[PDB]
């Protein structure tokens, strides 16, 4: 099964970066999307990338994030910008490959 | 939890058992089909040699 | 043909996941909209 | 020989195609077994906290 | 080629409504988690 | 440019053209005093699923010939009473018809 | 011709094996879909009960 | 106690499936050997027909 390693982290008093790389089938995933996982409460998606470049987002973060592929490391680029610090949450990135759904390990980030 | 999981696993094992038993019997039958072809081939080789 | 098969499998995945979301969250509307108004 | 090599190539292609189909179907079986497992443990937990 | 383009577009839209639904329903989660807690 | 005219314990719609040249289509349920809600999904594949409320309840089927899709009501409890509208998706577009209603019991 | 028809035989045979295995795999995908539906039903009931 | 017994039966069944896996792989090899001799015999037929 495709393994997924992620990135990100830190703590500052507006911008930060988060990209997860798949273990195999580089460029072998149609829909990829990160979900937000806030404490206690359940999990929910934040942004999507199709297999080819278009990017719908969640209304909660329109314009606030840029999501973009990078076949160089199979690291779709979930970019955190102008963060409202309350929006912190463990972040796991998903992969829908060959009809099967593969989950990341989750990552938590906060600033301010 | 572990009775449920072990139960599902043993249903898997049973199903694989009857499927593979069908496979074994089918390949036996197909082997006798090959054997009949071989017998016919030997008879044909015999008449070919005599001719 | 491989590409169409792959993308189609992804179509079923999205359909099923979207259905699950719609169900759970119509249930959320029902339940807590009744508990509120 | 033309006929026979045509059949050789044709059955080779169809065999490769159904090899891909078996690979993907076996992967799908593995996915569904994992999903059914997850249902098993989480259903046990929910039905027990409800007790 | 035509069919793969069409199916790609369907992926596009289904993803979009997935996003909108998940968003309005995260909003439902927030509002109703407050309104019961 | 597609039109989805409705019909109809068994209800259907017809498209303007290109059934099975029409990719994903689904149906929606409008309970009164409530907002929109999806019902069941047929694809171009015939791959199919329902929503949890109507799971097991409803059954959906595609007829490739006469440019149509089918929903059949089943063992209905009045709670499903609503106005339904049949939907379709074409190269990234909505497609909504006029829809029709269902009653108590 | 001898070795080409031999390869025809071998490829045709293993292709038949692949076809029957894929038949099984699709059948088991169907079955696991059915049991996942059963878990969904029971686990919706014993979720409303918990609520 | 039920888990204990059913785990025992599962161990027995996995032993059986391993043994029958050995049997089916062996029969596959054996059928392969008969297939090679089929090829040789059909080639001999062909050459004799040519002569």
């Amino acid at each position: 099964e495709v393994q997924l390693q992620e990135s990100g982290g830190g703590l500052v008093y507006d911008s930060l970066r988060l990209s997860c790389a798949s273990s195999r089938s580089i460029d072998g995933i149609n829909i990829m999307r990160w979900y937000r996982q806030a404490p206690g409460k359940q999990r929910g998606m934040v942004a999507v990338v199709t297999g080819w470049g278009s990017t719908n987002y969640v209304d909660s973060v329109k314009g606030r994030f840029i999501i973009s592929r990078d076949s160089a490391k199979d690291t779709v680029y979930l970019q955190m910008n102008n963060l409202k610090p309350e929006d912190t949450a463990v972040y796991s990135c998903n992969a829908i490959y060959r009809g099967s759904e593969y989950w990341g390990q989750g990552t938590q980030v906060t600033v301010s | 939890l572990k009775v449920s999981s072990l139960d599902a696993s043993l249903r898997d094992a049973t199903a694989r058992i009857e499927h593979l038993v069908q496979d074994v019997e089918g390949l036996r039958v197909q082997a006798q089909d090959i054997d009949a072809r071989r017998g016919d081939a030997e008879a044909a080789l015999a008449r070919a040699n005599q001719d | 043909e491989a590409k169409i098969a792959e993308l189609q499998a992804t179509i079923e995945r999205l359909t099923s996941e979207a259905a699950l979301a719609e169900g759970a969250l119509e249930a959320a509307r029902r339940d807590r909209s009744r508990l509120q108004m | 020989l033309a006929d026979s090599s045509a059949q050789q190539k044709a059955v080779e292609r169809r065999a490769g195609d159904l090899n891909v189909a078996l690979e993907r179907a076996l992967d799908r079986i593995r996915a569904l077994e994992e999903e059914a497992d997850g249902l098993r443990q989480r259903h046990a937990g929910v039905d027990t906290a409800r007790a």
